């Protein structure tokens, strides 16, 4: 994807998330959403129903 | 002290070494973690 994360191990988890997504933001989110994959069986089975 | 020296023979070299090992231990033992490995940076450890 075009994003450029980057973990530092030099920080806390809960700090290295906090920088990600000030930097990052809610596309990064969507983006980890549809690696989900929570959708795509969500439209597949309302199509079949 | 015996040998004359840490690096004139192989006991007294290993003999250093495990001095120096003590000393670290209780130097840096608030840096040491009883089974995990403790990791640092320079901000961690007041490095300028």
């Amino acid at each position: 994807t075009a994003f450029r994360v980057s973990v530092n191990g030099y920080e806390t988890s809960n700090e290295n998330y906090v920088r990600i997504l000030s930097e990052w933001g809610i596309p990064l989110v969507d983006q980890l959403i549809h690696d989900s994959g929570i959708e795509s069986f969500r439209s597949g089975i309302g199509l079949y129903l | 002290a015996e040998e004359g020296g840490e690096n004139k023979s192989e006991r007294a070299k290993q003999a250093n070494a495990l001095h120096l090992l003590l000393i670290g231990f209780e130097q840096n033992r608030e840096r040491i973690n009883t089974v995990q490995n403790s990791t640092y940076s320079m901000d961690q450890l007041n490095f300028s």
